[PDB]
């Protein structure tokens, strides 16, 4: 669901981008040959599409991740100590005593 | 480097199947330099000690490529350049020879660039095993800072999205069983 | 003869009828003919072909090994390697027994003849056929790394020591404990030997917890090692767990009274005080085979030092370094730093300018994408070892009596 | 030195300008680090305590 959720976001950004692709594609060849505001606007919104990033916003986008990567990594110790107890309590039942 | 690991791998794998219990010199010789190369010291001398004395006798050259890695284990840079230029080795170990060199050579200026703000001229010139004015060159080259008058040298110290993904589906997968 | 050409028959039946059970038994059978008859076993290697032929083939082999009779070990070197290659002991893992005694019969005859380096590759294809899983440690890994040690050959064996064998092999009720504390002790050493100090150690803790409730050298040697090792890498004697033991550590600690001393003397922190001791019970230290690790823990000593200065100075001279780590000049102070940096045991910096080595702060912010990755590694060990649980908890389920108290 | 040793002092030693520098390390660092030592040891941990059940449902001691 989580996955699918923003498979429905991107098509509908990706819908967006068709429609605006089909309209310079047939302004090329008729429709109005330029639209002013709209296609200088859309050709500078493809220019901001590469939304520049530097060295701090890498050194924090590498920061959350790391930290809940480590979060990840202690919810899969929990549930494997989980599973080790569950098998030490069926094994000291299994053979052992006391 | 990828082709000397090659060659040390099939080395010990030719070790391991020697027919009679004894490799052939030139195989002993190969695995002796190779791991002088590697800066394996540990293998090196546990397959010196593990080499008979018979074949150390009928080849000095393997008492000669013992004393370098000696040597190299004591961490002389002159004299491990010394005795590395001083016996001639054939012609299956002077490329690997040459090779262990040019390590050496990089492990030194590793050294002198991460522990040595600042060193003396002659200190560099022994460690890299190289003359002092042409090495102060070198290192100019290499945009590091030298000063003439107190003849100090001060070097400069220097995952796909596809593996990603499949990582974070393995987050899911395992938490959701 | 008659009786040993009535055992082959038998066997070819049983072969060939597809009687696996049938074989298997009659392996394990008396076999006194075997036993008391000899001179004939040759005859019977030859006419007897391959798979389970060459399991009966295996069985006789064992039967010669048995006996002081062996002759020319090259030929039986040969036909042993020409079994080993078309080996197809499906049923080998019933007879583990006879296999084990095979093996340990084999390196005793190489420790004899004091020729270890071939039997490495020959007990790994042992270990290799004999085992179910990667995860099984049997009695032939004790031998390998007795031969690997010998020999001062110890790049096969840290394949198969870096790996968790969990499964122990009955050998049909002929393993006993002593293999296993000679596998650990043997794997410790090796581990020690290529300055993996860490599994080292590890391994001799292991092998320290054995229950036993009688003494053996092996284990005394094995927990000397272990205080030598915990020395060497934490500065200090490791406190053996409350998961425990038996009489084991009862009798080892009045006996291990030099190394405890030892480890005294080290806490006291005092390299000339150590080099006192050590040459006063130089003899004593002597009976370890090797006298090179109490060098080690000298040096030890000595970069634990520089670590407590580093945890403390930010900048330090070399002059006053040697003067606090009592050394015989500066240049050894200067050395000693770079081989520390070289081996990444320390992270700092010599200005040879004006004399000072700056102890630099931990410049490991880690928040590169090598820890990410490392995470990672450690998890698809944990997502491997969790599914490695769920499996035997499974296997657990399946036992008759979980179920009946459940029922 | 013997208060750094000691502790509650928490500080570092410029001995070269002769200046007591205060040390304020950053938790998560610190944090990260141990963190993964906790999971080698419970890795390790895992391994012993896996270790013990092949010696125990194989029926393994001495004799």
């Amino acid at each position: 669901e989580h996955l699918i959720a923003q498979h429905s976001a991107i098509k509908m950004l990706h819908s967006r981008v068709k429609l605006i692709l089909e309209y310079v594609k047939a302004s090329e060849a008729g429709e109005v040959p330029f639209n002013h505001e709209i296609l200088r606007e859309a050709y500078a919104l493809c220019h901001c599409l590469p939304v520049l990033s530097t060295d701090k916003f890498k050194t924090d986008f590498y920061d959350q991740c790391n930290d809940v990567g480590l979060m990840a990594y202690l919810g899969t110790i929990t549930k494997t100590c989980n599973t080790m107890n569950q098998f030490v309590n069926k094994f000291n039942v299994l053979y052992d005593r006391q | 480097a990828f082709s000397f690991k090659k060659l040390l791998d099939q080395c010990e794998n030719q070790e391991l199947e020697a027919p009679g219990g004894i490799a052939t010199p030139p195989v002993y010789g190969q695995l002796l330099a190779l791991y002088l190369l590697h800066n394996d010291m540990n293998n090196a001398r546990y397959l010196w000690k593990r080499i008979p004395p018979a074949i150390k006798s009928a080849n000095s050259e393997l008492g000669g490529i013992w004393s370098v890695g000696q040597r190299i284990w004591q961490r002389d840079f002159p004299g491990i350049y010394t005795t590395i230029n001083a016996h001639q080795w054939s012609e299956t170990v002077q490329p690997i020879m040459e090779a262990l060199r040019d390590a050496t050579r990089r492990r030194a200026f590793a050294l002198v660039s991460q522990a040595y703000t600042s060193i003396i001229a002659d200190d560099f010139a022994a460690f890299v095993g190289l003359p002092v004015e042409e090495a102060v060159k070198g290192i100019l080259e290499q945009g590091w800072q030298a000063d003439s008058t107190t003849r100090m040298v001060l070097p400069r110290k220097p995952i796909p999205n596809e593996q990603q993904l499949a990582r974070l589906t393995d987050y899911v997968a395992f938490l959701e069983n | 003869a008659s009786a040993l050409e009535q055992f082959v028959n038998s066997v070819r039946q049983l072969s060939a009828q597809g009687q696996m059970t049938q074989l298997c038994e009659l392996i394990n059978k008396s076999g006194e003919l075997l036993a008391k008859n000899l001179s004939h076993l040759d005859t019977v290697l030859g006419a007897l072909d391959v798979q389970e032929h060459s399991l009966g083939v295996l069985a006789v082999l064992f039967v010669k090994f048995s006996m002081p009779s062996v002759p020319d070990f090259e030929t039986l070197f040969s036909q042993v390697q020409l079994f080993i290659s078309t080996c197809n002991g499906e049923h080998i893992r019933y007879a583990t027994d006879t296999f084990a005694g095979l093996c340990h019969q084999l390196t005793n005859a190489l420790v004899e003849r004091k020729q270890p380096l071939r039997g490495i590759g020959i007990l790994k294809q042992a270990i290799d056929k004999m085992q179910m899983n990667t995860n099984q440690l049997t009695s032939i890994h004790a031998d390998l790394c007795q031969l690997c040690l010998l020999a001062k050959c110890f790049k096969p064996a840290l394949p198969y020591l870096d790996v968790d064998m969990m499964d122990i092999c009955k050998e049909n009720g002929a393993y006993d404990a002593k293999h296993f504390l000679c596998y650990y002790y043997y794997g410790g050493m090796i581990y020690t030997g290529l300055k993996n100090f860490e599994r080292a150690l590890y391994f001799y803790e292991q092998a320290i917890t054995t229950p036993a409730m009688a003494v053996s050298h092996i284990m005394l040697e094995s927990y000397k090692k272990y205080i030598l090792v915990s020395l060497i890498l934490l500065g200090k004697v490791q406190q053996l767990p409350k998961y425990t033991s038996q009489i084991v550590g009862r009798f080892i600690k009045p006996l291990s009274n030099a190394y405890h001393e030892l480890a005294q003397v080290y806490s006291t922190n005092n390299p000339s005080e150590l080099r006192n001791l050590v040459n006063k019970h130089s003899e004593t230290f002597t009976r370890d085979n090797n006298m090179g690790l109490v060098k080690q823990c000298l040096s030890s000593l000595y970069k634990k030092n520089i670590q407590r200065l580093t945890k403390t100075f930010l900048t330090l001279s070399l002059q006053d370094m040697a003067s606090r780590v009592q050394l015989s000049g500066p240049q050894e102070a200067e050395k000693y730093v770079l081989h520390m940096i070289e081996d990444g045991e320390i992270f700092a910096s010599i200005n040879q300018k004006d004399g000072m080595v700056s102890f630099h702060d931990n410049p490991e912010k880690y928040n590169n994408p090598a820890m990410l990755h490392n995470i990672d590694q450690e998890m698809l060990k944990c997502i491997e070892l969790d599914e490695r649980l769920k499996a035997m908890d499974q296997e657990i389920t399946v036992n008759p009596q979980f179920v009946q108290k459940s029922m | 030195t013997q208060l750094i040793l000691e502790g509650l002092i928490s500080a570092r030693v410029d001995s070269h300008s002769k200046i007591l520098y205060a040390r304020d390390v950053d938790q998560r660092s610190t944090t990260f680090e141990k963190s993964l030592l906790m999971g080698k040891e419970f890795q390790r941990r895992a391994k012993a305590m896996m270790l013990r059940a092949a010696v125990l449902r194989n029926q393994i001691h001495v004799k």
